[PDB]
């Protein structure tokens, strides 16, 4: 766990997750999926401290998914983020809190607008036009505030991500193995399978 | 022990209906009838108070219509003081779901949950069940009007005009006859006082014996707004549909 | 701050031969510098011919071998007075062990006896349960010592047979009951020698299908 | 979590041929203050046990109680109470070693350091120590505090192993315990000169010896020592 | 009739109805008997059986080493009372080094027994025993009945047509008394007193049930071929 | 402890040391480091001696209840997940486990899942765990391709675990070799590294910082 | 109404009484024991022709070396099945070995008295508990919601019990072989059961110490009812 | 707490309280099952004495459990909630743990047990529901139907009916299902089903609902005008 990314362009959300999985001097794993689904148009990238973020993904994505049983309805981009920071909030008082932190990325198909929200491990949530966790935003943040413009395309946020991962594999201390790429639109999520 | 005295509020009888719930629903017969009517652009909620006494203060007064939320509005039948506690329940779900999702309830969610809540009294505690029947009038994004009702049991349906308490049965065919579906609201409010004015046990039908509210997107531009009327207000659309 | 831990000192050994099992250890119990019996028993007959000792501190020692006593008894009123084999002992002392996981019993445990084919057999346990079945065993403070001693003289180690270029290993055999006794002996003079909290007493206790045999020899008492 | 204010010192003891020997001073100290004077820890437990109690004085006044209410319990129901079923040494001991263990793996111990000296009924000697570890052992000789460091070695050239109990007569043991006492007088800092004495026999039964001094001590030397090295006056 | 729907309940003349229900129980379960010299104290018990394909019901179950019952009625209640026994005789033991005395023993079954005759919603044991035991005051024998009510002995008998070996001990009395240092003439006493109480059945190898406890002799059971020498 | 399991064309190849040490006192040489859950199921252990020992014990306890409940095999990624939500419950209470669940099913294949007691849980092709683990992966890494064959898995599993057990202090005593394929787990022996070194490096002619 | 631990006059408690007569309407079963093993077979009794009768599940798995079958209130069983299951692989955790079969019983039989005013009322099932170990060999029991149970060499309990009891009665013996005791629960199905005898409205199985506890194949038990049939034909 | 035993036995052997919920469960809405080669169909009678009903929202018959399972029921409406709720929370559970979806037995195991607890559990009453769980287990073409009941027994079934009038649909069903050779397809397997229901409704308009599984959480719900064709072809082949 360690480089997690988000960038909202006009009509799609790109979320873009390390691979590495490391512990001591050893990278047990190089092709690791940060990543789960929680509804057919959002998704959930984490990183934070071992198991407690898997345990938290999957625990939410349980819950978002039986909402959508229950109501047979799928909740929006907003709402789901409002209960991931819920939960966090709850969890930081408790006697052993999660040290996770997310990026929700998701397309609200009533507003036809994609949502990308940050929320860190007190519950601290945003929504923002372009978003990272951890030590990478202190260098993407600048890159972005350069190069963002709000009506780009997928395309052209692929490439503003290229601008992004290149500048981290130039400048980050550790090798995090590349990312895994999804966007999320009025399709659905998808992967680019070549970056 | 205390097995002598125990009444069994939750069993079966030899024809598989549930005692308690079956007269609790007697209870609820002879409440003041309520009304509900959904229409295109809104919906109706009438009642009829219980033999009103000269000295009742009128205009501060609250038996019949409850404001659930901003969206959501319930007309009780039978026990005044049962209904105020599954009130307060489903107005604290409400707000529940809220801070949760940042989001208004869906109409149908708060229904189910306090339905639920009355189906716990039927099958388990040993208590005995809520004498009361809701009809919900409310509005959200993705169904827009909606209608309901609950009953002792616990069971919930849905509607397009409905009556609970007394009456129904001669009330229900009289709705059944006059309602359609391309209705107003302006409308749907002259149905649900006829039918008061013809189901009602009282002499004749007047201001002070009623309760009434609308839910409308009356307002200025895509919003609900809820009308709970005043004693002139209903003064006044009594006089104006001819029933006075 | 109150220390809940304390050192009693001592140390013990366990042997398996072809159709017997020794499980000796020394009767001295100390605390700092100060020697507190010269004659306290830390091996036990637990019954269904399993010998056990649980050697640290000594009060979770006893406090151990009293519930091991126990289960053994419990086994039979349950099961039909069915005897518990070695094997199934170790397994049920592993449980009493990491049921206090996170408050430990500060003691290394050995038991002996005799398998269900009539062979000999010795246990082993560390404070928190893991166990393993072995030849030999040493355990307590002078463990350090003995243990080396055993791998070279029980199972041979290090050693060729002469003149084969250190080619051809010397053969693995068993042991008989005299031979064992007098390796058991040899070892507790060398770690009283070396060892300042061993001393006093040897017990040794003999397992065989017969039933459990004592002998008790003296230690140097400085 | 505790720490022992108010404290008692050294417990010793020992067996001889026909029973056992327990003694204890009669001081309560409260740290380097020699605060009470009065105390006894010696306590009878029925006409054949007696329990020495070292450590916090509080919790040896707890103990006091629970062993009070023990002879209480043994009697109820009980028609053999002073006879058959009358309560052995062996038996107080092993219910105080389980309240020790119990306390110490609670983290609240009862500060005490204890032995239980006595004589069962079969006529063996009995004589066991437990402290607030739950600790236990038996030994020929036994002793506590300061006691288990100058007064063992002195009981031990007396009886050194089990086959010196028959050959140990009662004033040679007495004798034994009484410079015992002495030597823990001239030594240890939290030790007065008054002091308890309790012999239980298997035939003369329990005698309880209050109000003992030490006497016929060596100070006279004294005199002849002066300065620390190189002086002459 | 009236006041006989719980144990909570008296009726006019102060009679505990269910308590008395449970007391027959035992008279419908099969015969054992109970007896002592100063040295051993025996157990004897017929066993009984569902059919010929069917096992014989095990009627003496240990406590310790030095203790140990028989049983007449509700099986399953004299396992939970066995156990609390075994529990009790445990617990003298590991706190106080000490072999439970049998007159405690009965004491404690007594209290447990009594407490289930007092409160609303429990139901009174539907079983008696007969436990025997050697302690520090030698050989013993008591019966307990699920009133509460317990009663030590020098020889009884519990169960159906239990009278019969009752009146036989009550004549023997002086008999098998001194019946000391001899196992199995104590053992052919209690035999032929159980004896009494057979009516068309004999006693069989699969049938009879013996057990002894005494000054040198652990809680030990006899069945099967270790019996045959009794018949 | 040293140990590893990598997948391949002929299943998987699993191979651990037997050494068990408190501190710097070697406390045996004879351990043994894989868990037989039943025909079809393999797990490793490395870390805290009675944590794995114990938990792995009770692990193969739950899934004879699974498959006597469910009437069917329990699955690779079920069994480790048992296991990691367990370790997650001790989260922060000292549990000291490196695990690997390696098994064969119908629906999966060949599967290894990597379980540790910070709760971490991977499912992977190749993994090493333990104390040399590094020295068994410099070797392990570097001869690997998908297309060994038996004969030519089983030797570099061996020989990874041998180069761990000479230059890690921590590992040693013993190989223990074990080959899973679709028919279920295969014993390959315990291997003694007291002759196992040196005719390795006679026959290989490696190993030539140590004087011959 | 009264008490659900309320004792009789006669001495007997109500509620375990009348859960013995819910056990009489049950379906049968039955099972013989033998020194080569221990054989169980239940009637399925399907009450419509449409139910898929495979899915009928009254013979059941507690261990490799223990067997149980059913008759009465069938549901009721589950949680007694869940119950052996745990105790039988808890006490091989705790002592590396297999358990008792009479100390599995016993096990069972413990939940039996556990209600009152702990569950609301008794067990209305009746279990048969095969098994083998290596101290009593090859065992049958007959564990009922009293909280008793008997060992037997043979023993059939439901709807047809006291008529095929007689039958065992006369037909066991001490000598008797697998292949015959498997024919011997065939032919006494068939002569208590309403509707005709074939493999799909009756199941065998039995338990062994070589393989262990088996369910046989609608295959193998076909074959031996026209063995059985060939066989009476013959004399 | 509220204790009290209200499921107990009676002299006779019986759990009267149990047998009194199925007579709940009688007087519930009809509701059918019939499972073909490659589907399973499930059927339900909706009562006509209800007018001015707002279709769009009131509560469906049929409910999914999970995007491959769903759960029919007959009797009481409220009681059947508490099932269906509890059932899709230990669906989602499943997935958690097992890392794989429930089989169709596993869940009706599931559901039935929960209505055996109530059958022995102090201070409540049995469910006064039957179900019909029918789906397809994760990666399998087989077709699973299976029945539960208040005493909590379950079964699995070519084809079958609860509710009321359900012994008369029963009776249909067993002559006209041939077990050598289940409907092909998914017509004529929908024709089945409707045909059986059509021997209790009354009229073929707004009283019949059906919904259609097929394999790999392939759900569907059948509106007024398709189920309407059925109808209108049955009684045209009925004229004869
Ligand atoms: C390689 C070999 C080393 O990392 C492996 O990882 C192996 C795994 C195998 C054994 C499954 N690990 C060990 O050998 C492991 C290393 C270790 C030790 C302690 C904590 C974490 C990891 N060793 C042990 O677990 C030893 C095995 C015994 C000696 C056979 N056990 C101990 O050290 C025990 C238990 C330690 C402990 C853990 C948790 C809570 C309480 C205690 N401790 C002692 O025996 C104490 N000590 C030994 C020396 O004699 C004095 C007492």
């Amino acid at each position: 766990m360690d480089i997690i990314l988000g960038i909202r362009v006009q009509d799609s959300v790109i979320l873009a997750s390390s691979k590495a999985v490391t512990r001591g001097i050893s990278v047990l794993k190089d092709s690791d999926d940060k990543t789960r689904q929680l509804s057919p148009h959002t998704l959930m990238s984490f990183a934070g401290e071992a198991g407690d973020t898997v345990q938290f993904a999957e625990y939410i994505q349980a819950n978002i998914q039986l909402y959508s049983i229950r109501e047979d309805y799928e909740l929006s981009p907003q709402a789901v983020s409002s209960f991931v920071r819920q939960e966090l909030a709850k969890s930081i008082r408790s006697r052993r809190p999660y040290q996770v932190n997310v990026l929700i990325g998701g397309y609200d198909k009533k507003k036809n607008k994609p949502e990308l929200y940050q929320i860190d491990y007190l519950g601290t949530k945003v929504e923002l036009p372009y978003g990272a966790h951890g030590y990478s935003g202190f260098y993407t943040f600048s890159l972005l505030d350069h190069h963002y413009r709000p009506d780009m395309t997928t395309e052209e946020g692929l490439d503003l991500l290229k601008l992004c991962v290149q500048e981290l594999e130039k400048r980050m201390p550790m090798d995090f193995k590349g990312v895994i790429v999804k966007i999320v639109d009025k399709d659905g999520i998808r992967q680019v399978d070549d970056f | 022990g205390s097995r002598r005295y125990d009444s069994r509020t939750t069993i079966f009888s030899p024809e598989g209906r549930l005692y308690q719930v079956e007269y609790a629903l007697e209870s609820i017969s002879h409440a003041g009838t309520a009304i509900g009517i959904m229409a295109s652009d809104g919906i109706v909620l009438a009642a009829e108070r219980k033999v009103t006494s000269t000295l009742l203060e009128q205009d501060t007064s609250t038996e019949k219509l409850y404001k659930l939320n901003d969206k959501i509005a319930v007309a009780v039948a039978g026990l005044t003081a049962d209904a105020e506690i599954l009130i307060n329940t489903a107005r604290i779900h409400a707000q529940n779901y809220l801070k949760t999702y940042n989001e208004d309830i869906p109409v149908e969610i708060l229904v189910r949950r306090l339905s639920d809540i009355k189906q716990g009294y039927t099958q388990h505690g040993g208590l005995r069940p809520f004498g009361v029947s809701f009809i919900y009038a409310g509005y959200d994004d993705r169904y827009g009007y909606q209608l309901y009702t609950s009953n002792p049991s616990g069971n919930y349906t849905g509607w397009k005009a409905i009556s609970v308490g007394a009456n129904t049965s001669a009330a229900q065919t009289l709705l059944q006859m006059d309602y359609k579906d391309d209705m107003k609201v302006d409308d749907a409010i002259e149905l649900a006082l006829k039918t008061l004015s013809k189901t009602t046990d009282s002499s004749a039908l007047t201001y002070d014996r009623l309760e009434f509210a609308t839910i409308r997107k009356g307002a200025n531009d895509g919003e609900v707004y809820q009308k709970i009327f005043k004693p002139q207000e209903i003064k006044d659309i009594l006089v104006k549909t001819g029933i006075t | 701050q109150f220390n809940p831990y304390g050192d009693n000192g001592g140390t013990i050994l366990g042997i398996a031969g072809e159709d017997f099992a020794v499980l000796a250890g020394d009767t001295r119990n100390i605390t700092d510098y100060s020697i507190n019996s010269r004659y306290e028993p830390k091996v036990f007959d637990c019954g269904d011919n399993i010998v056990m000792s649980a050697n640290g501190f000594a009060a979770d020692g006893d406090a151990l071998v009293k519930r091991f006593k126990n289960s053994v008894k419990w086994y039979h009123f349950d099961h039909n007075d069915k005897k518990l084999s070695i094997n199934s002992a170790a397994r049920n002392i592993q449980h009493l062990l990491y049921g206090k996981r996170f408050f430990p019993y500060y003691v290394h445990t050995i038991i002996a006896g005799l398998d269900e084919d009539g062979k000999g057999a010795v246990y082993s346990f560390d404070p928190v349960g893991s166990y393993e079945r072995e030849q030999c065993r040493a355990g307590g403070a002078a463990a350090s010592l003995i243990m080396p001693f055993l791998d070279n003289q029980v199972n041979f180690k290090n050693q060729y047979e002469p003149g084969t270029n250190g080619k051809v290993k010397k053969p693995l055999k068993y042991l008989s009951v005299e031979e064992v006794i007098k390796l058991v002996r040899d070892s507790f003079t060398s770690a009283t020698e070396r060892h300042i909290q061993v001393g006093d007493g040897l017990e040794i206790l003999i397992v065989t299908k017969d039933g459990v045999r004592k002998e008790f020899y003296e230690l140097k008492r400085d | 979590t505790q720490q022992p204010i108010v404290t008692g010192t050294s417990v010793i003891s020992m067996k001889y041929d026909n029973g056992v020997i327990i003694a204890a001073d009669n001081l309560g100290s409260y740290g380097s203050l020699l605060r009470f004077n009065g105390v006894e820890r010696l306590i009878p437990v029925g006409d054949n046990t007696v329990v020495g109690i070292s450590g916090d004085i509080s919790d040896m006044q707890h103990i006091e109680r629970l062993l009070k209410d023990l002879v209480t319990e043994n009697a109820y129901d009980n028609p053999l109470a002073d006879a058959e079923e009358a309560l052995e040494p062996s038996y107080i001991f092993e219910y105080l070693a389980t309240v020790m263990y119990q306390r110490r793996s609670k983290m609240n111990p009862l500060w005490n350091a204890i032995i239980v000296a006595g004589v069962q009924s079969n006529g063996d000697q009995f004589l066991r120590y437990v402290n607030l570890l739950g600790v236990t052992y038996s030994s020929p000789t036994l002793a506590t505090g300061f006691g288990a460091h100058m007064a063992n070695p002195l009981l031990r050239k007396v009886v050194d192993r089990e086959s010196d109990i028959p050959k140990t007569t009662v004033q040679v043991a007495e004798e034994a315990i009484v410079n015992a006492m002495r030597v823990l007088y001239y030594r240890d800092a939290r030790s007065s000169r008054n002091f308890s004495l309790a012999i239980i026999d298997k035939n003369t039964g329990l005698t309880f010896k209050k109000n003992l001094q030490v006497e016929n001590m060596k100070w006279d030397f004294a005199k002849d020592i002066k300065g620390y090295g190189t002086q002459k006056i | 009739n009236n006041y006989d729907g719980d144990t909570v309940t008296f009726s006019p003349t102060g009679r505990l109805f269910q308590v008395e229900y449970a007391l027959e129980a035992i008279k419908q379960g099969s015969v054992t008997v109970g007896l002592r010299s100063n040295t051993h104290a025996v157990l004897v018990a017929l066993k009984r059986n569902a059919d010929e394909l069917s096992s014989y019901q095990k009627k003496i179950i240990k406590c310790d080493e030095h203790m140990g019952l028989s049983l007449a009625g509700l099986a399953p209640d004299a396992r939970v009372l066995s156990n609390y026994l075994r529990q009790q005789c445990n617990y003298s033991s590991l706190v106080f080094n000490r072999k439970l005395a049998v007159e405690r023993a009965g004491h404690l079954l007594c209290d447990k027994a009594q407490k289930n005759t007092q409160s609303y919603g429990g139901r009174p044991y539907g079983v008696g025993l007969l436990i025997i035991g050697y302690d520090k005051s030698g050989a013993h024998l008591l019966e307990f009945q699920p009133s509460g009510n317990v009663t030590e002995l020098y020889g009884t008998a519990i169960g159906a047509r239990s009278q019969g070996a009752k009146t036989y001990l009550e004549r023997t009395l002086d008999t098998f008394i001194k019946i000391d240092g001899n196992p199995d003439e104590l053992i052919k006493a209690g035999v032929e007193a159980i004896s009494q109480s057979l009516r068309d059945e004999s006693l069989t190898v699969d049938n009879l049930s013996i057990a002894i406890v005494g000054k040198d002799t652990p809680f030990t059971i006899y069945d099967g071929e270790a019996v045959a020498k009794y018949i | 402890t040293t140990t590893l399991a990598f997948r391949f064309q002929g299943g998987i190849i699993v191979a651990v040391d037997s050494r068990a040490t408190a501190g710097n006192w070697v406390a045996s040489q004879t351990v043994k480091k894989v868990i037989e859950i039943n025909p079809f199921l393999l797990g490793t252990m490395a870390g805290g001696a009675a944590d794995c020992q114990f938990w792995e014990t009770w692990l193969g306890s739950q899934f004879r209840l699974h498959e006597l409940r469910e009437k069917e095999r329990i699955s690779v990624a079920a069994a480790s997940k048992i296991l990691s939500n367990l370790v997650y419950q001790y989260k922060g209470a000292g549990l000291s486990m490196g695990t690997m669940i390696c098994g064969y099913t119908r629906k999966e294949g060949p599967t290894i899942y990597y379980v540790d007691s910070d709760g971490t849980r991977l499912k992977g092709d190749i993994f090493c765990v333990g104390s040399g683990q590094t020295f068994a992966y410099g070797v392990l890494d570097s001869n690997y391709k998908w297309d060994l064959s038996v004969e030519d898995a089983l030797y570099l599993g061996k020989r990874s675990i041998l180069a761990a057990a000479h230059r890690d202090a921590y590992s040693g005593g013993s190989v223990n070799l074990y080959h899973v394929t679709e028919d279920g787990w295969i014993y390959h022996g315990n291997h003694d590294v007291g002759e196992l070194f040196w005719k390795v490096k006679e026959e290989e002619g490696s190993f030539n910082n140590v004087i011959g | 109404d009264r008490g659900v631990s309320t004792f009789s006059p006669e001495g007997r408690l109500f509620q375990v009484e009348y859960s013995l007569e819910a056990i009489k309407l049950g379906s049968t079963a039955i099972g013989i024991a033998t020194k080569e093993g221990v054989v169980l077979g239940v009637e399925k009794r399907a009450t419509s022709p449409l139910l898929e009768s495979d899915s009928i599940e009254k013979i059941v798995e507690i261990d490799r070396h223990i067997g149980c079958a059913m008759s009465g209130l069938t549901a009721d069983a589950r949680s007694m099945i869940e119950h052996a299951r745990t105790a039988a692989v808890t006490h091989n955790l705790y002592y590396d070995e297999d358990i008792n079969v009479e100390s599995l019983t016993q096990s069972v039989c413990d939940l039996a008295l556990r209600f009152g005013e702990l569950m609301s009322r008794p067990f209305g099932v009746a279990l048969l508990i095969a098994g083998h170990d290596a101290d009593d060999g090859y065992q049958l029991f007959h564990a009922e919601p009293s909280g008793t149970f008997y060992r037997y060499n043979a023993k059939a309990i439901g709807s047809g019990s006291e008529g095929a009891q007689a039958e065992l009665l006369n037909e066991w013996h001490s000598s008797l072989t697998l292949k015959e005791a498997e024919l011997l629960v065939l032919k006494i199905l068939k002569q208590v059961m309403e509707e005709k005898l074939d493999e799909n409205n009756a199941q065998l199985s039995c338990i062994t110490k070589q393989d262990g506890f088996k369910i046989y194949d609608n295959e193998k038990t076909a074959e031996l009812i026209k063995e059985l049939k060939e066989k009476e034909a013959a004399e | 707490g509220y204790d009290r035993a209200l499921s107990i036995f009676s002299p006779d052997g019986h759990i009267f309280q149990v047998e009194y919920a199925l007579e709940a469960v009688k007087r519930g809405t009809c509701a059918v099952g019939v499972k073909g080669k490659n589907c399973v169909v499930l059927g339900c009678e909706r009562r006509s004495t209800l007018k001015l009903q707002d279709t769009r929202i009131t509560p469906s018959k049929v409910s999914k459990i999970d995007s491959h399972v769903v759960l029919s029921f007959s009797g009481l409406n409220a009681d059947s909630r508490i099932l269906i709720e509890k059932a899709r929370v230990e669906a989602q559970s499943h997935r958690l743990t097992l890392e794989d979806p429930v089989t169709v037995e596993y869940l009706t195991r599931y559901v039935a047990g929960v209505q055996q607890r109530y059958t022995q559990s102090g201070g409540v009453r049995p469910f006064g529901v039957s179900t019909l769980i029918a789906g397809f287990d994760p990666r399998d073409d087989e077709p699973k139907l299976y029945q539960t009941e208040p005493s909590g027994i379950y079964s699995s079934w070519s084809a079958q009916t609860i509710g009321r009038n359900s012994k008369t649909v029963r009776e249909f069903l067993e002559k006209n299902y041939d077990r050598k050779e289940p409907p092909a397809t998914v017509e004529e397997c929908v024709k089945l089903t409707v045909r059986s229901l059509l021997e209790v409704v009354q009229t073929g308009a707004k009283n019949i609902e059906i919904t259609v599984v097929k394999p790999d959480s392939d759900i569907v719900a059948l509106s007024s005008e398709e189920i309407n064709q059925y109808v209108t072809q049955i009684e045209q082949e009925k004229q004869e």
